[PDB]
């Protein structure tokens, strides 16, 4: 089992602010990362898959990077649909885990 | 099994000291290293453990956040990093050896041997 | 548990088969004829009596018509 | 927990016997229960580990026995060596904790 | 350069496709039965149209792929296998065309939606990456690709790619043709990669896609060597009956194929409600 | 045009089971290997469960491991959990997934069900 | 040389293996075989041969074979019971013993299950002995599954470091990997012995007329005997008839 | 038949059946349908010498195993290549004992 | 691993010298022993070599005929002796040890210890 | 064979680095490449064998490397005591040779 952790587990900001989201393993788990946003009501959606490739669909304000067991998540530009609760989810063991799940609310 | 451990330091508060532990005679991996303080006229105190072969420590509650342990095992020595100092913190500082905790006779509860102390005055 | 048998015609004139199921219920199995054989399946019962072509056992036979 | 240590000093001569008491504030198993001693300029050293085995090197001068919450430690004959400052130390919920420390 | 360019699948039925020779062994006029991962007979075939609006999906690879196209207008020209399909790891990128065919293994970074222009850097990059590096394996021979059907089935075990082929002529529009071929070994490439997901490469085109099954076989080689039909054993009652007798014939009347048994539904432990602990330690850490 | 319609879901005794189903359509669903997650009321994403395409291979959380079963039907392009021994803290909302996955499953499409509430009480 | 815990292999193939140079080599402390014959290497052909190497503390060595349990046949190191291939090993105190210790060489102390054949496990997740889960934090009942030999110059025997080579021999498949046999001349329409890469038995030779596909290299009958070959320097087939 | 030679601690468990090793395969070879016993003692006191005893050899190289109860006293230059020695010890000619 | 020489030694042309080396701290079979001269101002020449177990030899080409090596196990000594002595052989004489040929790692194709030498004057 | 070293004379202060080379007028295995300090008044030691492995009780501060007919010896930082005579020596063709030395 590799443990997942992210933090902040919680911040505020306001549209057009810098949100930045930390995520990290337990263990080396090269670049096999997932990152998902989920509003309440919906399930996950996929924004960026193997640490930092990004998913067709998803606003070029969405970014992340990182390697190993440090990652980041990135919103260049918070917008006020941008409202949710980010996961990071690791695949490069079974079983898969998630993160305990980032809530990113409005100031 | 031998220990030993840096000459006497003299700080001013606010500043930080370094003090160091060099093994021999045994495998150095093989056991926590752990210090403990001896303020004047006083008893013991542990502050922490480190573990040379993960890197990792503990530290009791009362140094937490102001103590830092580190370890090199290139050259068999432990080190010890205290920060914001005090003028309550005027003692002697040991090293010990005890066994990790899956030692199956319990190793880990006690210290079988000790360095000869280093006096650091704030 | 038991033996699973396929009752056939030649395969020079049909792939059709039926399927005993040896020494159990009909209920136990998942044209379905209970016998002392066992449990048939894939072949129709009629009341009519015929000569013997394929014997299945307990005076109960099968033939391809 | 804490750890309390008596008699603060004891006085005796050299050739007798003395006794070192160590209290606990709770149930302490024996196996965590170890006694040190100082000398004066000297770091301290293990005597007793689990309330009754001897560490290397030390004379059989020397014992212990205890159980529960008392503890205590036995010299049986006193050299003029043996005149230091002991030490009872105890083990538990992933921390070290000592005695106050007595004097002969 | 890249260039940027979701439809429902249609199904079609494989009745007697995706069989291969198991082995390099020299076998005649003889039945033999075999276990590998081979195509079910009668299987659900997805049927794809890459150039319709264009979609040409990345599809997994799983324990080996059946792949196989019809055409005369020579679109299909290669395809790329591999996990991540970026710079990240290395990539197997299988090109084919006029002249020759062109193996490579490298860390490619592929275009979003890569293929390989019909007119041209390099005719096997401008469409297809951007870029690419630490190469590791190397291959170069001849070309791997009425109308013509081109079957293929793709293998990736102990490090070894394995490709087998078919070439034949048919006369169907949309379907796959009935009737008994094997596949015969193309190249054993000793690449020593993981591959998870594939894709095809099109010059700028439906094709097949079916997946190999761990399955027993009884095949049936002629007076000179070569597989002329097959017996799927779990298709149905009937082929386990074939195969059971070791024959592509039976004749009338009954048979002991196999035996059925029921599987447990559930584990249960019952051990006695004692709690107290043996006393191990009291001998291993005695004084004396 | 693809969906994944999660079922079965409803209220049950502590000790009991449930069978939960989802039905897959739009997509080659035996290609694909699948995923079961799940989520409590004011919680985050838990892995429970994956199956690979052909139904062979099963995986799942210690804390589901053996008392959740995965399968599938490729015939029906339906997935299944069937759930035993289920207690309180296995009330959550059940979904059906196909996780994008470059090591294992090899999804490079990622998709989700409704997600169906599940409650022992 | 690589940690026990984190062994390398090399894969060798498509070349000539003399086998004679090491087993007859003065210099090597260990020299076992399995499944084969050390004075017949040089006669096979194999379709690969692998060479895992590691270091180990000599009292271990003994656990680096087929049917063994300690903590490397455990934890680090596991070989298969149908074990084909040599175990070679020497003494290394001159060349990984420091002064002071060295640290550097390390194996795997706990784990929860026992390792398959030839696998291979590199983690640092700590290891939970209770019942209480750790969240990767070290402390009671929470231990680094990883131990440090600390090898010295002066240590005892059964405490110097020993260099392992494992070489494993792969038997399938067309061979890749063969011992520095000489070849001779192909003799047909006589009763000779033959040897066809490893191949041997006892027949006549002549041309067949069977049409071998270009992938294939030989025939088998029902017993499970060859009766066809291919020459594997002319390519031409050959069938192979018992002498009468 | 009573045998009777000095070997070194290590080497005393190649005396036996179904072993390997320069002993067991050079010096002093055992069947496998062995009937006997095999004894032996420490005589440190007696061998061993201040500065080293150099009079107990063994056979370090030969060309073939020996088979059971065989015996080779020879000193023949050991050819490890594939050039002829013609009795002349250096690059792959090597003395065999040792 | 020591290797201890004999004296310094003044000859006149036409005389012999023979130059000893004892050898102790390792088994002195399992060894090559070495000989290399000195001249003053000038570098190293290798002379030849002698194998104890065997009592066989090697020499340079431009001693052939001149030199002869011997040694004796029952002393773990080596000793060397040029014949038909000439002012041009005045040089430090040094004994080394390399392993013997048959060495997996190429040990032969060094000398991995030295004795002081001995100085011989002509 | 013929080893060549260069410089024949080599001068810089304690603290710095300092290359030697030496050049064989022919193919050389790495294998057979090995150098030597000499210090005034003592016998040679080995410092590199094998073209790049230090010999027991040399410190890291030496190191070799090379291939076919030219090799080098580096020291990281001079100390007093390095500055010495230095050797190459190649094996071959049954017979041992030595360069000229060059003085640091
Ligand atoms: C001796 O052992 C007694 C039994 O305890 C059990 O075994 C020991 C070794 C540990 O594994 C422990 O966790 C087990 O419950 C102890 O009760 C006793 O205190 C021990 N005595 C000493 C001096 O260690
Ligand atoms: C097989 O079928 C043919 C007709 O197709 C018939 O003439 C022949 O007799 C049949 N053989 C048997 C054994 O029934
Ligand atoms: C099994 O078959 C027998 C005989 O027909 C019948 O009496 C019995 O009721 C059947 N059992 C069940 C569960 O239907
Ligand atoms: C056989 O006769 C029974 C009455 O005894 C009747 O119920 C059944 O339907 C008949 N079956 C057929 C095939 O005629
Ligand atoms: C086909 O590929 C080969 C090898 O890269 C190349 O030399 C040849 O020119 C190519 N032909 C065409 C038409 O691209
Ligand atoms: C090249 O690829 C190999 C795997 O085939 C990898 O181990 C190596 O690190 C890569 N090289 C670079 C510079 O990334
Ligand atoms: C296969 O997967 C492993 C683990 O992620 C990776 O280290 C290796 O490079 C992969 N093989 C490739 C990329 O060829
Ligand atoms: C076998 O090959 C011959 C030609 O050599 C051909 O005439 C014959 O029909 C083939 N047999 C089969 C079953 O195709
Ligand atoms: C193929 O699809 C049909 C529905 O179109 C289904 O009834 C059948 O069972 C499927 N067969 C397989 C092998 O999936
Ligand atoms: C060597 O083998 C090849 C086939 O692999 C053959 O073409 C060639 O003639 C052979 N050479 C000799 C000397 O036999």
């Amino acid at each position: 089992v590799i443990w997942m952790t992210q933090s902040p587990s919680s911040l505020s900001a306001s549209v057009g602010d810098r949100v930045t989201i930390t995520c990290q393993a337990s263990q080396d788990i090269r670049f096999y990362l997932n990152w998902y946003q989920q509003k309440p009501g919906k399930a996950p959606k996929l924004l960026i898959s193997d640490a930092s490739n990004m998913e067709t669909g998803v606003p070029s304000r969405f970014s992340g990077s990182g390697s190993g067991t440090d990652f980041t998540f990135t919103i260049s530009s918070l917008q006020p649909e941008d409202i949710a609760t980010y996961y990071c989810q690791q695949y490069d063991n079974l079983p898969f885990t998630f993160g305990p799940g980032t809530k990113v609310d409005f100031k | 099994v031998q220990l030993v451990q840096s000459g006497a330091e003299v700080k001013k508060p606010g500043a930080s000291v370094k003090v160091s532990c060099k093994a021999s005679g045994y495998t150095f991996t093989g056991y926590y290293m752990h210090w403990v303080r001896q303020a004047p006229g006083q008893g013991l105190e542990w502050m922490g453990w480190i573990n040379p072969i993960s890197s990792g420590t503990s530290y009791a509650q009362t140094f937490q956040g102001r103590v830092t342990m580190t370890s090199d095992t290139s050259i068999t020595t432990a080190y010890m990093e205290l920060s914001r100092l005090r003028s309550d913190d005027t003692a002697v500082y040991y090293c010990a050896r005890a066994a990790p905790f899956y030692d199956f006779w319990s190793g880990y509860s006690y210290f079988d041997y000790w360095g000869q102390g280093t006096l650091v005055t704030v | 548990f038991g033996g699973v048998s396929v009752i056939t015609p030649g395969t020079n004139t049909s792939n059709q088969v039926a399927v005993l199921y040896q020494g159990v219920n009909c209920t136990e199995v998942p044209n379905v004829f209970q016998t002392r054989a066992g449990c048939l399946i894939g072949a129709e019962h009629v009341n009519n009596s015929y000569e013997c072509d394929i014997p299945i056992g307990a005076g109960i036979c099968a033939s391809y018509q | 927990i804490v750890m309390m240590q008596s008699p603060g000093t004891l006085s005796l001569s050299p050739g007798e016997r003395a006794t070192l008491s160590c209290r606990a504030s709770q149930s302490v198993s024996s196996s965590y229960l170890a006694w040190y001693q100082q000398k004066p300029g000297q770091a301290p050293r293990l005597l007793i580990y689990g309330a009754s085995s001897r560490a290397t090197g030390i004379p059989d001068r020397f014992s212990g026995s205890g159980s529960g919450t008392d503890f205590t430690l036995t010299i049986s004959r006193l050299e003029p060596e043996d005149f230091a400052v002991y030490y009872c130390q105890q083990y538990g919920s992933s921390a070290w904790t000592f005695g106050q420390g007595t004097k002969v | 350069q890249c260039v940027n360019l979701q439809l429902p699948p249609a199904y079609t039925n494989s009745f007697t496709r995706g069989v291969y020779y198991p082995d390099k062994v020299f076998r005649s006029s003889v039945l033999h039965s075999t276990q590998d991962l081979f195509l079910p007979f009668f299987s659900n075939v997805t049927w794809f149209h890459a150039i319709h609006r264009f979609d040409n999906p990345v599809l997994p690879f799983n324990d080996g792929v059946y792949f196989a196209s019809t055409e005369k207008s020579n679109i299909i020209r290669g395809w790329i296998f591999g996990t991540t399909l970026d710079s990240k790891t290395q990539s197997l990128l299988i090109v084919n065309n006029a002249t020759n065919v062109v193996i490579k293994v490298c860390e490619f970074q592929f275009c979003n939606d890569p293929f390989l222009d019909v007119y041209y850097k390099s005719w096997m990059e401008s469409g297809v990456y951007s870029s690419a590096n630490n190469c590791t394996f190397e291959y170069v021979s001849q070309p791997f690709l009425f109308k013509n059907l081109r079957e293929f089935v793709f293998k990736n075990i102990d490090g070894y790619f394995k490709i087998y082929s078919k070439h034949t002529p048919i006369n169907l529009v949309r379907d796959l043709p009935q009737g008994f071929s094997a596949l015969e070994p193309l190249v054993d490439l000793p690449i020593g990669i993981n591959i998870t997901r594939f894709q095809t490469l099109l010059a700028l085109a439906a094709y097949y896609v079916g997946y190999l099954q761990p399955r027993t076989f009884l095949l049936k080689y002629n007076e000179n060597g070569t597989i002329t039909d097959a017996v799927d054993c779990a298709l149905d009652p009937l082929s386990e009956t074939k195969c059971t007798l070791k024959s592509f014939t039976v004749e009338k009347g009954i048979y002991q194929t196999s035996n059925f048994r029921v599987q447990p539904t559930e584990s249960i432990v019952r051990f006695p409600n004692i709690t107290n602990l043996c006393p191990f330690g009291e001998v291993f850490n005695a004084t004396r | 045009e693809v969906q994944l319609v999660e079922s079965g879901g409803g209220v049950v005794q502590p000790g009991g089971s449930l069978r939960l189903s989802c039905a897959a359509s739009g997509f080659t669903f035996n290609s694909y290997g699948m995923h079961w997650v799940r989520q409590a009321p004011g919680k985050g994403l838990e892995w429970v469960a994956f199956i690979r395409y052909d139904g062979g291979n099963k995986y799942y959380a210690d804390s589901v491991k053996g008392r959740f079963t995965i399968s599938r039907d490729n015939s029906k392009n339906t997935l299944y959990l069937q759930m035993k021994s289920l207690r309180a803290e296995d009330t959550a909302v059940y979904y059906c997934a196909n996780l994008k996955d470059s090591r294992y499953s090899g999804s490079y499409y990622d998709y989700w069900g409704q997600g169906t509430l599940v409650t022992v009480s | 040389f690589a940690s026990v815990y984190a062994w390398n292999r090399k894969r060798i193939s498509n070349c000539v293996a003399d086998y004679s140079v090491l087993y007859n080599s003065a210099s090597f402390s260990t020299f076992k075989c399995y499944g084969v014959s050390p004075t017949k290497l040089n006669d096979l052909c194999f379709t690969n041969v692998y060479a895992d190497s590691f270091v180990i503390r000599g009292d271990e060595v003994r656990q680096i074979a087929p049917g063994q349990t300690g903590k490397i046949a455990d934890y680090n190191y596991k070989l298969p019971d149908d074990f084909t291939g040599c175990v070679i090993a020497w003494n290394s105190n001159n060349l990984d013993s420091k002064v002071g210790g060295n640290y550097n060489y390390r194996y795997r102390l706990f784990r929860k299950s026992n390792l398959k054949p030839f696998e291979r496990d590199i983690s640092t997740e700590i290891y939970q002995a209770g019942s209480k889960p750790c969240n990767g934090v070290e402390g009671f009942n929470c231990y680094f599954p990883l131990q440090s030999y600390g090898f010295q110059p002066t240590n005892g025997v059964g405490y110097q470091p020993y260099r392992v080579v494992v070489l494993s021999f792969e038997l399938l498949a067309p061979a890749t990997v063969c011992g520095p046999k000489k070849s001779t001349n192909l003799v047909k329409n006589k009763c000779v012995n033959f040897n066809f890469n490893g191949l041997t038995g006892t027949g006549v030779l002549t041309e067949s007329n069977k049409k071998f596909l270009p992938f294939q290299q030989f025939g088998r009958d029902i017993a499970d005997t060859t009766d066809a070959v291919r020459d594997p320097q002319t390519l031409e087939i050959l069938d192979i008839t018992p002498c009468s």
